[PDB]
């Protein structure tokens, strides 16, 4: 187990959608990397200018639509690729 | 530019003079007692040859109308070489005889188009009679005899070609190339022996042989070229868990991937060797797929859809034994379903049937010989390069004749088959008297090969021709022994395809040539 | 359903205008992507330096003129394209 | 011997854009029965734009032939994969001809098969294309060298009207080459 610091989060990306809505198989660039991923670990919280750590709105086990970019990083925990990023990168959580 | 125009007898006489020049240069080579012709080459030493098509190709005359005749009759030898690969001299001799008799007839005032129609009818009937008279040539003894006769009575060439055909088989491909030694060598390789060597010298398992030897290896067939170890990493890990060696066929393995493969090769975790895929674009994929069917594997390509990260051991091919050297890669007893191999061979055969190019068809037949049957190389042994050229031409003639014999059968050699066919066509008649005369000139021309063979032996062509005609069946005159006998029994066999093609091409060209009344050419 | 975090908003873009004011059909570049869209979901609010979350002026169900750019992200909820962006990107709401 | 070879109906000299489209291996050709005929004037590289059309064709189940300038890259690869997977028997071929001619021939194929050509000039987009937009033919033989369409499902009167238009052009046409092409 790896837990993030400050406002960072450990998220495991979902497998790219092999098939489309109408059952058409997507390959190569068509099966683009998913922007949605499950949260494996949440940081303690962000540190404000005044010196208090504000908890993050993300919780462990909730699906999050992340924004791929320099902010997100690739790391391998137990031969499993996990992304590391700030809560800012997370756009919206997917509930239900 | 300004043109010289000639009409009637003058033009026909000049045409015949040119045809006679070319045919006299060519016919001195016909038969066992036939001599050699030296062809001056601008580059390299003069070529000495006993092949009608080469002499004919070199002929070109100063007189424009004679040169027209020479070129026209040269088409006969060229077409005979293109179709059968042998019989070019017999074809030139037949064309000269038809032209001479037909021009005589034209000088008698008969209609040349009717003469052409009679010649065409006689030749069609003659082709039918040749097919009827032909006998299959499937035994190796007859094949060796055919090769020996086509190699100017070189028993060694015939026996070597018979052995090569017996080994590689019907689907096997045989090629003739120069040899370093003085003796003819036969080299036969079975299964896949595509010409690609190890991408890294350190893959060599056996140093004293300078080659990689893999025992029961997996085969990975990737259509793409790779430079990173990440994508094959699952495949390498699966192989290491299995413990058997691995062979990589791909467009290119280089950089980090190749270096990692080499390091793992010494370290012993995986016995891995990588070579380049055979052929080039739009053909590399075909050879990869044939290897996959032979080894029971699947080709990893982006077009097919699969990725290398998802490749599994079942995806990998299987073979019993592998040899990698610097020049070629050999796979022995690939573990693949037989029915799939025959199905793939049938598809390649269908493309061959669809193919209309000599290069394309020979490449597909080479692929077939790689899948099933084998490939043979005949290294011609000669002391010098001029002897090498002459002997290679003779061996190529023998190979073409043997293939023709296997395809369509054999008939009596020594121009005996044409003599018998002409005898069987004595009752053939045309629509008018001019067509009958054309039939007769075709029949008389059918005696030209035997007469020229006898003439090249110094004997009397008419006496020998009369004696042969007085005989029946396969009875003929062996020019090598100057004796009479059964041409089949003494081993003087001519492929039916060669004789038929010579007759057909000579007839077409000569029949058109005798129809000429005007000749237009550049002024001198 | 997908709900945003912090000051982000989930907005569904309006279909491009097929016809002009005078009934002229616009095609290709003429029918440019609309900058106006309905709000499907609103984030809890923006977090200030002091650590309080200030609610967003935008509400659910109000038409908003949004500024297309890097700030907005394209995501598909139930096979329907929705834009995700900060309240800053929202220019003016279209009421009535 | 002199041989006579007579090809009836549409049979342009375009082959399959991908060898793996072959439904019948022993013949080395694709044989599509009652397939939709998609006619796109533009080239194709991404699968997104035809994706509604592919989903509709799948839902129906009939095969789909894509006559377009060029289908390659991601689009070609996904079409091939779906071809093996069996969801939709899809074959793609290059549009016959070149500049101006290609358009006209696409429109003649559309008239024969009762379809509509997808072009930017015409105005329609491929994302909005429907099954009714797609053409229809009784049979379609694809091989490596040529494409043959058998019994295109199109109104006869439209075919005669298009033929009459081409005849008028032939009459106006003066150049031998152009006239032979319209013929
Ligand atoms: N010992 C022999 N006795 C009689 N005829 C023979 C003998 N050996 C060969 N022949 C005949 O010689 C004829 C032609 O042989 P040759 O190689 O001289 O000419 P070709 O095959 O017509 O020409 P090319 O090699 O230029 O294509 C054949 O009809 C063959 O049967
Ligand atoms: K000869
Ligand atoms: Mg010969």
């Amino acid at each position: 187990n790896i837990r993030p610091l400050h406002d960072r989060v450990i998220v495991k990306r979902k497998e790219v959608e092999t098939k489309s809505a109408g059952g058409i198989v997507l390959t190569g660039s068509a099966a683009a990397k998913s922007t949605r991923g499950e949260v494996l670990a949440v940081g303690n919280g962000r540190i404000l200018e005044n010196g208090e750590v504000k908890p993050l709105d993300v919780k462990v086990g909730d699906i999050v639509i992340f924004n791929d970019g320099y902010g997100v990083k690739s790391e391998k925990i137990d031969n499993e690729e996990v992304l590391i990023m700030s809560e800012s990168d997370i756009l919206a959580i997917v509930e239900a | 530019a300004a043109k010289d125009v000639k009409f009637g007898n003058d033009a026909r006489v000049k045409m015949l003079r040119g045809v006679n020049v070319l045919a006299d240069a060519v016919k001195v080579t016909l038969g066992p007692k036939g001599r050699n012709v030296v062809l001056d080459k601008s580059f390299g030493a003069p070529t000495i040859t006993k092949d009608g098509v080469s002499v004919a190709r070199e002929i070109e005359l100063e007189d424009k109308f004679e040169n027209m005749g020479a070129q026209m009759v040269k088409e006969v030898a060229s077409k005979a070489n293109d179709a059968a690969g042998d019989g070019t001299t017999t074809a030139t001799v037949l064309a000269q005889a038809i032209i001479t008799e037909g021009l005589k007839a034209v000088a008698a005032g008969m209609n040349p188009m009717d003469l052409k129609r009679g010649i065409d009818k006689a030749v069609t009937a003659a082709v039918e009679e040749l097919k009827a008279l032909s006998v299959p040539c499937s035994d190796s003894k007859a094949i060796a005899q055919v090769g020996t006769i086509s190699a100017n009575s070189d028993e060694t060439v015939g026996k070597l070609i018979a052995e090569a055909m017996d080994k590689v088989g019907k689907e096997g491909v045989i090629t003739v190339e120069d040899g370093t030694g003085l003796q003819d060598e036969l080299d036969v390789v079975e299964g896949m022996q595509f010409d690609r060597g190890y991408l890294s010298p350190y893959f060599i398992n056996k140093p004293e042989t300078g080659a990689v030897e893999l025992e029961s290896p997996f085969i990975l067939l990737a259509d793409k070229k790779i430079s990173n170890i990440r994508e094959m990493l699952p495949v390498l890990e699966a192989v290491a868990k299995a413990g058997k060696p691995l062979l990589i066929i791909a467009e290119d393995v280089e950089g980090e991937a190749l270096a990692t493969l080499v390091v793992n090769t010494m370290r012993g975790i995986v016995k891995v060797a990588a070579v380049k895929a055979p052929g080039f674009g739009d053909r590399r994929k075909a050879m990869l797929q044939d290897i996959a069917t032979l080894t029971g594997g699947t080709v990893i390509s982006e077009e097919i859809g699969m990725e290398l990260e998802k490749a599994t051991l079942e995806d990998l091919g299987q073979a019993k034994r592998v040899v990698i050297n610097k020049d070629t890669t050999t796979i022995i007893d690939g573990v693949g379903e037989e029915a799939a191999i025959q199905g793939r061979v049938a598809q390649i055969r269908q493309q061959i049937e669809e193919a209309t190019s000599d290069y394309d068809r020979e490449k597909l037949q080479e692929r077939v010989a790689k899948l099933a049957g084998g490939v043979a190389v005949i290294k011609v042994g000669a002391a010098t390069e001029v002897e090498m050229k002459e002997k290679k031409a003779r061996v190529e003639d023998a190979l073409h004749a043997t293939r023709a014999a296997v395809e369509e059968g054999v008939v009596a050699g020594g121009g005996v088959a044409l003599i018998r066919v002409a005898s069987k066509l004595a009752d053939l008649r045309g629509q008018n008297e001019d067509q009958n005369v054309g039939i007769k000139v075709a029949l008389r021309a059918m005696e030209a090969p035997l007469r020229q063979i006898v003439l090249n032996c110094g004997e009397e062509p008419s006496v020998v021709a009369n004696t042969v005609k007085g005989g029946d069946g396969n009875y003929g005159y062996n020019a090598a022994t100057e004796e009479y006998g059964n041409m089949i029994d003494m081993g003087i066999l001519d492929p039916t395809k060669v004789t038929r093609s010579a007759l057909q091409y000579a007839a077409s060209v000569a029949g058109l040539m005798i129809t000429t009344e005007c000749m237009v050419t550049d002024l001198p």
